[PDB]
């Protein structure tokens, strides 16, 4: 699951 | 020890293929009940002669005829008689005893007819209930992630343990059935109820069962047909189609799948791609192979209330997930212990899918800040881990739950990135479609990775490596942390040691390898490439390469490709800060963020002082990129939360006002006053920080700005005249300056709010009124069902704590209000860890600390339950807050004196 990962 | 009572499978008995039939019953029972029925077979071979048969199940109950399964033999096999059948909850293990044994060659027959609640509890087979007009509905969906298909049908539920699988759904005839195969053609009536219809699916490739999904609803489809005949779908609520919200994510689909196919040097391995955009759904995506499930605000983009963040959080969400339908699905890795490599790797080709998608907006960028710093701030603990863990450590549902952490993400997708670039990534390519070709429909190790790009690294003599690639990565995943790179530039003496934020831990975790790192080093000496360097296995070495003169400057870890900090000498901080000044064009834009980031962690660590981090801001007068502006803000929100209510908030507001002028009066005359937003992604995104930062730090332009497009927006209601990308500041700052005229405006916006992203920047910038009352009339809201929605209450009491007047109010509303525990801990968890962190997140004086402590005095009955840890946690957070204010206070004060004229 999941990800991209935010800045 | 009996099988039955081990977590891990017996590896007698292997699944060769999978018949499964699911109903969901979307009408509850007299009682409110929803159930799924469902019938399977499991056809096995058997490995190695047994008399048990192991297989997992979780909250069936079997109706099967006799005992809970039926057993026959395949062909001409005989099959010996079942003793009984019985169900292990602890290990989740249906257990069939038999009379004899079964023979190794032979396969078998496994029938079991069973039914299981489609709870509101997003595992296995459930539902999920949403509305449509006055219409309450309900679907039936799946997350089998990570060891819940176990929950849905009995399997060996295990990721290595891969079959094939052919799944059939009954379900209402006005209804779509998906799964992740295109259906075999059009249903068919129930022929017991005609009312019901039949979907049947084509066959899976060899597959595992964490990646099975199926979906019966209402939803409707955008669509397109590759040129390869790949049939691409983006589903969604009707009115979410009907109102155009699945085309961005149709657009950048198949751009996607085609970059991924050539990336990996393998074609899509499925005949169809499903995406489903699923209302509420707090796992935010899953990778189930042809049918990825996300949360609406991952998959949909609304463009004319959507900003610009949202359409590259759809963008990467998707190029994540695509990612997967080859790294992951094809090849899988053996056991849970390596879920990092799966995720991070997504986690890091993510960014290159999703650049080929939008190849104007630089997104590759973005894995630094996003990352590389975020995880670093978690890896710079002494209570953090390795990338690696032992298989054997990893065995119980939960312990494979803790897997999935920003360790196995972030740092995964940064040291994978950092492979990629010191082998080059054509390199990289050349192992990887090696590996995915060699594994394809079978199962991995990480050890197999790196064989494959070993093999690729042998037959070239381009690149040459101080070590195996194996040897090499041993160094990045078999131990916690990251160095701290030194440069010594008079001598060119270039030193490594494990960095920790808190120069006072004890690290109690031991290193095989002592925490020396094996680490690549490229640097540019003004503003031109060097020849790459690896720092071996020792503390310190020397090289001329970052031996300078003192008109001359170096600067190492260009891109920040590399997972690790860098501190100089004195003096070449000082010749970077000058370069920074009079041409800051010279250094890549990351490394100008770098510069900041690493210099404000090095000053938290005592490394250098706390002014020489403050004086890498001073550049930012010049600054046009979004990059080093981020670094800067990220790192200045804590000096922010510990100053806000001292002495020291003039000279720092002033100081940033100073610094953010030049860039707001820029996007002023660049936007045409602010009528057209910049063209990429960048400059959006520095328009967006800029505004931001002017107005919070009280820039009158940015204020009168704020003010005239909100009042515009009230004379008008229905023309918004605000660019959806400067919603949240404007929005927050002309509330900041108004009254209740512009408070219940917005509450009334707020109350019609169709769309959530909407309502979310709303009941944020509600909560910067700087009227007490406003603001104490808002927390009598946010316990309110009608005014306030539940899952959003605690958020809203946070935004509320975040405004420097709204900070007392909150924190006395959550003392006194705390009796909201024997009422939010037994119908829906309410996450209280992220409320006491927020609530005492300014909390930096020993009259602050004795506050939390009197207020804990009240463990007498109540207790806090999910939020019990986070008090402790505030508490020792406090401490450190206390301290740090007291070492910077008077030498942050006079920095931001003496640089705010
Ligand atoms: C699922 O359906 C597939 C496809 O129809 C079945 O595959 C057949 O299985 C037997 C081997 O057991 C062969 O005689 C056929 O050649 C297979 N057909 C194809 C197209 O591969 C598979 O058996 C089914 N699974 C189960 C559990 O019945
Ligand atoms: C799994 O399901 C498939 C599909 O229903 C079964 O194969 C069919 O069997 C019926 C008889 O029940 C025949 O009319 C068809 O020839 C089959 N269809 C196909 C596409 O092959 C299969 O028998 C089931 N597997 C087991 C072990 O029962
Ligand atoms: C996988 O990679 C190989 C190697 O690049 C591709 O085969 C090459 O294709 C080009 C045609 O554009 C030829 O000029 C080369 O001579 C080919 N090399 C070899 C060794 O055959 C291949 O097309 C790729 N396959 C997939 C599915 O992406
Ligand atoms: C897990 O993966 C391994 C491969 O990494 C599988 O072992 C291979 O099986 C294929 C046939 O499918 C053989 O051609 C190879 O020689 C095998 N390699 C080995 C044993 O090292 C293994 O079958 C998979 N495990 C399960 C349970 O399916
Ligand atoms: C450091 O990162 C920058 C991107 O931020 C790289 O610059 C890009 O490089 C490619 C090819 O040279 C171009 O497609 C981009 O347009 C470039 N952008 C800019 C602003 O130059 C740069 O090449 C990276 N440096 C290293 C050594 O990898
Ligand atoms: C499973 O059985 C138990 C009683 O044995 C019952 O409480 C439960 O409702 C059953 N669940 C379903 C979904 O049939
Ligand atoms: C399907 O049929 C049911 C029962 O009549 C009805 O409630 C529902 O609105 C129908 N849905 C669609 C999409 O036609
Ligand atoms: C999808 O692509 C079309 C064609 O380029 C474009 O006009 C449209 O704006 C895109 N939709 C979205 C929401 O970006
Ligand atoms: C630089 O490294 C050499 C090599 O061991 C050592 O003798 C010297 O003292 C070091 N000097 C500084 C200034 O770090
Ligand atoms: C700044 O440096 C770049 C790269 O060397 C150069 O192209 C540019 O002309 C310089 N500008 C000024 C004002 O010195
Ligand atoms: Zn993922």
């Amino acid at each position: 699951a999941a990800a991209a990962a935010a800045a | 020890s009996k099988p039955w009572n081990r977590y891990r499978l017996p590896t007698t008995l292997l699944p060769d293929s999978y018949n499964v039939t699911l109903r969901p019953y979307l009408t509850p029972n007299a009682d409110g009940l929803y159930i799924f029925k469902g019938k399977s077979i499991v056809r096995f071979l058997c490995q190695e002669p047994t008399d048990v048969i192991i297989i997992h199940s979780k909250k069936l109950n079997y109706t099967t005829q006799g005992h809970m399964v039926v057993l026959r033999g395949v062909g001409d096999s005989q099959v010996p008689e079942i003793d009984r059948t019985e169900l292990v909850e602890l290990t989740e293990y249906l257990v069939v005893h038999l009379k004899g044994s079964l023979q190794p060659g032979h396969m078998y027959e496994m029938e079991s007819e069973f039914q299981g609640e489609l709870a509101d509890d997003l595992a296995g087979f459930y539902r999920s209930e949403y509305m449509e007009g006055n219409v309450k509905k309900v679907l039936a969906t799946t997350q089998m992630q990570s060891t819940d298909a176990r929950k849905s049908f009995p399997c060996f539920d295990e990721p290595a343990m891969k079959a094939t699988f052919n799944i059939t759904l009954i379900h209402p005839n006005n209804l779509t059935a998906l799964s992740n195969m295109p259906p075999k053609g059009s249903s068919t009536p129930l022929a017991e109820d005609p009312n019901w219809s039949v979907t049947e699916f084509e066959t899976t490739p060899v597959m595992s069962t964490y990646l099975l999904a199926y979906i019966v609803s209402e939803f409707q489809s955008v669509n397109e047909t590759a040129q390869n005949g790949v049939l691409i779908r983006i589903w969604a609520r009707p009115n979410a189609i009907a109102e155009g919200h699945g085309m961005y994510a149709l657009n950048v689909t198949g751009p996607i799948l085609n970059f991924f196919a050539n990336h990996y040097n393998t074609s899509y391995p499925l005949p169809k791609s499903d995406q489903i955009a699923l209302p509420d759904f707090n796992a935010g995506a899953m990778e189930n192979w042809g049918l990825v499930t996300y949360r609406e605000n991952a998959l949909l983009f609304d463009p004319q209330s959507s900003s610009i963040s949202n359409k590259e959080r759809v963008v990467t969400v998707i190029a994540h997930q695509l990612a997967h339908q080859w790294f992951g699905n094809l090849v899988t890795l053996a056991w849970w212990n390596d879920l990092w490599l799966n995720e991070g790797f997504a986690s890091y080709v993510e960014y290159l899918g999703a650049d080929h998608a939008e190849p104007t907006w630089n997104l590759k960028d973005l894995i630094v800040p996003g990352d590389v710093y975020r995880v670093m701030a978690v890896d710079a603990l002494a209570s953090s881990h390795p990338l690696t863990t032992p298989a054997e450590e990893v065995n119980t549902p939960a312990q494979i739950s803790e897997m999935f952490d920003s360790i196995s993400y972030s740092k995964g997708a940064s040291v994978i990135r950092m492979l990629s670039n010191f082998l080059t990534e054509d390199l990289f390519k050349e192992g990887l479609a090696s590996y995915l070709h060699a594994f394809a429909y079978q199962n991995t190790t990480y050890l197999d990775l790196w064989e494959h790009l070993q093999k690729a690294v042998d037959a070239q003599t381009s690149i040459r490596l101080p070590d195996t690639v194996r040897a090499i990565m041993d160094r990045w995943t078999l131990q916690m942390g990251f160095p701290v790179i030194t440069v010594d530039t008079k001598t060119g003496n270039i030193s490594q040691k494990h960095f920790l934020l808190d120069s006072e831990s004890n690290v109690t975790r031991s290193s095989a390898f002592d925490y020396l790192w094996i680490v690549p080093i490229s640097s540019i000496k003004n503003g031109v490439m060097q020849d790459h360097y690896w720092l071996r296995d020792v503390s310190q070495a020397q090289n001329d390469l970052f031996k300078t003169a003192s008109d001359d400057w170096v600067l190492l870890n260009v891109n920040v490709t590399g997972y690790f900090q860098v501190n100089y000498d004195e003096d070449n901080w000082r010749m970077i800060q000058h370069q920074l000044q009079t041409n800051l064009s010279v250094i890549p834009v990351i490394n100008r963020a770098q510069v900041i980031y690493d210099s404000f962690n090095l000053a938290t660590a005592h490394m250098v002082p706390v002014t020489l981090a403050l004086d890498n801001t001073l550049f930012l007068n010049g600054e046009k990129e979004y990059m080093p502006w981020q670094a800067a803000l990220s790192s200045l929100s804590y000096f922010s939360l510990m100053f806000d209510r001292s002495e020291v908030y003039g000279p720092m507001k002033k100081y940033l006002r100073k610094q953010v002028e030049p860039l707001f009066q820029h996007f002023e005359t660049l936007t045409k006053n602010w009528t057209e937003r910049p063209e990429n992604l960048m400059d959006q995104y520095s328009e967006i920080n800029a505004i931001s930062t002017a107005c919070s730090n009280g820039l009158p332009q940015c204020e009168n700005l704020a003010k005239t497009l909100f009042d515009q927006w009230m004379s008008d209601p229905e023309n918004n005249p605000i660019h959806p990308n400067l919603r949240s500041t404007i929005y927050c700052n002309a509330i900041a300056q108004g009254g209740q005229d512009q408070w219940d405006f917005a509450w009334g916006q707020l109350q019609q709010a169709q769309l959530v992203n909407e309502a979310d920047k709303l009941r944020s910038a509600l909560a910067c009124s700087n009227e007490v009352w406003l603001l104490n009339r808002y927390l009598g809201y946010t316990l309110n069902p009608d005014l306030i929605r539940k899952q959003d209450a605690t958020s809203t009491i946070n935004s509320i704590a975040s405004n420097v007047i709204g900070q007392p109010l909150a924190w006395d509303f959550v003392q006194s209000n705390w009796k909201k525990l024997f009422q939010d801990y037994g119908g829906g968890s309410f996450s209280f860890s992220n409320l006491i962190q927020g609530v005492t997140r300014r909390f930096s004086s020993e009259f602050e600390l004795q506050q939390l402590e009197q207020f804990k005095k009240n463990n007498m009955d109540v207790g806090f339950g999910s939020g019990t840890r986070a008090l402790e946690q505030a508490l020792e957070k406090t401490k450190a807050n206390i301290k740090w204010v007291k070492e910077n206070k008077e030498v942050v004060l006079n920095w931001f004196i003496e640089h705010s004229s």
